[PDB]
RNA sequence: CUGGUGACUAUAGCAAGGAGGUCACACCUGUUCCCAUGCCGAACACAGAAGUUAAGCUCCUUAGCGUCGAUGGUAGUCGAACUUACGUUCCGCUAGAGUAGAACGUUGCCAGG
RNA sequence: UUGGCACCUCGAUGUCGGCUCAUCGCAUCCUGGGGCUGUAGUCGGUCCCAAGGGUUGGGCUGUUCGCCCAUUAAAGCGGUA
RNA sequence: CUGGGGCGGUCGCCUCCUAAAAGGUAACGGAGGCGCUCAAAGGUUCCCUCAGAAUGGUUGGAAAUCAUUCAUAGAGUGUAA
RNA sequence: UUAUUGGAGGUAGAGCACUGUUUGGACGAGGGGCCCCGGGUUACCGAAUUCAGACAAACUCCGAAUGCCAAUUAAUUUAACUUGGGAGUCAGAACAUGGGUGAUAAGGUCCGUGUUCGAAAGGGAAACAGCCCAGACCACCAGCUAAGGUCCCAAAAUAUAUGUUAAGUGGAAAAGGAUGUGGCGUUGCCCAGACAACUAGGAUGUUGGCUUAGAAGCAGCCAUCAUUUAAAGAGUGCGUAAUAGCUCACUAGUCGAGUGACACUGCGCCGAAAAUGUACCGGGGCUAAACAUAUUACCGAAGCUGUGGAUUGUCCUUUG
């Protein structure tokens, strides 16, 4: 299980990255999600690594 | 205001939307256009016909596979699903 | 004045200038050569001015190899015209030089003579340069 | 005709940049009697050795514990920096 | 082993040297007939077997050429941070060329030996 | 300066020259202080500092310019719609 | 239509480059073609392989037709690419 | 959306196998100026060939990153499509980046991509649609952060550590110029006496040969040697019309410690002149209150959180 928090805003960011943040279940700034670790999840985190903070 | 000359260019034809119309590994019904091209950049393969304009089309329902045809050639084939 | 005898296209897109030199980064015909440390277009006129200067100091005892050739034609619009109504006429011929490119090579002289000759050439050219020798 | 070398792991672009700044040169060892090994050698030491042995001179390379006689098959050089970016060592059958 | 007929991106090719002939495959011997030459039995076709391994062909050796080809490094580049610098930095991807090396094929089916 | 661009102004931002009144910059025309000189002296050349003050009246042309007459230590060059 | 308008040029269609390795993508951007032609230059069946070069040979010349060898396509494919 | 897998395609880069462009080498098919149907050899060698080295939007033996199309595909997410009623829009802008055009001009112009503005308030950038941070339901004299900041204006460090700069550089610019200063290497000489200074010599053939009216070391060419050395160039310069003269290179002494060159670099210097008034840090001021590299705090928004409230969904679910 990983805890992902949206530390940085999606404003001013490319839409494709915004879609990934939505796909990860992240909502407003400073919102968090707890998700199971898997390759697909890691790839999403990789795309928006600048926008999020990850805690295991 | 200095007088000016003119260009002898300014013309182009309509683009012809050539290229792949169906993906490799995709199911297609018979008659589906697979590739649009001038000449044979891709050759007609198994269960694939070549049109008068060199359009490649499925002759049966099946899965599209783009395959090598020798060192420097390629072909497209359709195989019926089990 | 170095220029291509003929070209298929007289009006060409201007060359990309960003990046580093693709080739001719080593002295291959002479003992010493001049290496570009900055990027700029080099015109045929500039090549000739640099060439005449270096040959004079060398006194023609040494041999000069000009590595760069001005292949690309460039256009200029007639004076006092508005924008549009086609590209202008050919005005000059240029070589794109990027850092590392050896502009000229010299042989048949002492290093001291070569260093001065290349210095005299360098002052005629837009780019910054460094004196270079064959490396083994 | 002997210069010590150190083995290397998988490297990021930053690591190699730091190596060259340190003065070490990335290199590879291949040829008869050796599997390919990625190694780092000090530039100054390499330059001294090659002057002694010449360009095609045989060199004794301290590849880990083992010592392999090698030749410089090829090298990559940066003309602007006056630095050897990479060296290829070929093992010689004896 | 040989032959017919298929598969494969030339690692399969090219070149050079060598070897081989009851059968087989050719060269070859003729043009009566089927058939043939924009002229020619050269070819094609057919009827044959005196001669010959000469050539083709098949086999063997080779790395000269062609082909294949890493590892490492480099260029380039997605993203990011920094900047406006013919930029920098980090991360992932990652050539081309070249180098070591590979390579004078590997195989399916059928009929003979 | 001649242009390029078309960004404020088309329910109006009057446009050349002159006249009146100036005001500012200095890349200095004169005067002041210097260096070098192919500076003997008297004169000059060139460059540096310096903007305090000074920098004329006419002929021709709408002219700005420009040429010319006669001067002056000098008859400066630009900005201010 | 138009880097104001006029004047000049242009207007449909085809091919390429610009075009950022799917497709698409503009400027009065860079280059060219079309408004046909063919009764075979269509269909099919069978057969066939070029350009060029070297050498030898009469009229015959660098170049005509002939012969051999080399030649992987540098030929040809009605007509732009 | 991502992961995984398969595919189409020719860009960046690269390369020169093609089409063109191009540099330096060799080298010649075949005869002319040339020397015999009886042979040769100091152009052209244009054919061609070869070795090495470069160039290309409309070159390609090659060839990515990405993007694109798919998958009886998995994870996460929440859309998607069809039909019908009602629209508005068809002047776009900047910024970043891939390109054309223009001049590698334009707050220029025209296409690709992304973001913001448009239609977006709040914080930062002094002020400042388009930059940076961030999307305001309402209330609070509560808390935490973003960009950006923390000497005073003006909230928070006159913070900590180690260096750099002396230019108010910071807080506008170039070719080029310079014993500015810091760092990291390479190398020559040196207490068998380095570098500089000072003292002394600095010669002979010979005024080397040619040239010029003249050239003796010093306008221009050729060579650039022997002899006495404790050392001397057929002279580094100044100078004479030519001479002369002075001086240097080099050498031997005095004192005794370092001295010279080169490469790569950090931060500074000069180059640097415009018009109402300082006027190119927002001001004061600053030698850190600049810059570089780390560390720990704090400040900072209408972001997030806390408390109360409103409206509308959704889920439990008479309740709330
Ligand atoms: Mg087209
Ligand atoms: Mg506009
Ligand atoms: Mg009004
Ligand atoms: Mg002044
Ligand atoms: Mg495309
Ligand atoms: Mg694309
Ligand atoms: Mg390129
Ligand atoms: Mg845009
Ligand atoms: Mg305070
Ligand atoms: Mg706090
Ligand atoms: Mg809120």
């Amino acid at each position: 299980k990983l805890q992902i928090t949206l530390t940085r805003s999606v404003i001013g960011r490319p839409e494709t990255q915004r879609k990934t943040v939505e796909a990860l279940g992240l909502k407003k700034t400073n919102s968090s999600v707890v998700v199971e670790d898997n390759p697909a999840i890691r790839g999403q985190i990789n795309k928006v690594k600048h926008l999020v903070t990850v805690e295991e | 205001k200095k007088g000016v000359s003119s260009t002898k260019n300014g013309r182009d034809s309509e683009s012809k939307r050539l290229g792949a119309k169906r993906a490799d590994g995709q199911f297609v019904t018979g008659g589906s256009i697979l590739y649009r091209q001038r000449g044979t950049k891709i050759y007609p393969g198994e269960n694939v016909g070549r049109g008068g304009d060199d359009t490649l089309f499925a002759k049966i329902d099946g899965v599209v596979k783009f395959e090598r045809k020798g060192r420097d050639k390629k072909q497209v084939s359709v195989y019926a699903v089990a | 004045m170095l220029l291509p005898k003929r070209v298929k296209y007289r009006r060409q897109h201007r060359p990309k200038t960003t990046g580093r030199s693709k080739g001719g980064n080593y002295v291959t015909f002479g003992e010493f050569g001049l290496q570009a440390t900055t990027t700029s277009w080099i015109t045929s006129r500039q090549i000739e001015s640099a060439r005449i200067a270096m040959t004079r100091y060398m006194k023609r005892g040494g041999k000069v190899w000009i590595k760069i050739f001005p292949h690309t034609p460039y256009t200029k619009k007639p004076l006092e015209v508005r924008m549009g109504a086609g590209k202008g006429a050919v005005e000059g011929w240029i070589a794109v030089v990027k850092p590392g490119r050896i502009l000229f090579e010299v042989a048949g002289v002492s290093e001291e003579v070569a260093r001065e000759a290349l210095r005299l050439a360098s002052h005629k050219l837009p780019v910054k340069t460094k004196f270079v020798k064959r490396e083994e | 005709s002997l210069k010590s070398i150190i083995r290397q792991g998988k490297q990021t672009r930053s690591d190699l940049k730091q190596l060259r700044k340190s003065g070490k040169v990335p290199a590879v060892v291949y040829g008869y009697g050796t599997k390919n090994v990625s190694v780092k050698v000090d530039e100054v030491e390499f330059i001294k050795v090659i002057r002694e042995v010449g360009r095609n001179g045989v060199i004794e390379l301290g590849v880990g514990s083992k010592t392999i006689k090698v030749m410089v098959a090829d090298y990559q050089f940066d003309p602007l920096k006056n630095q050897i970016t990479h060296i290829d060592f070929l093992a010689i059958n004896m």
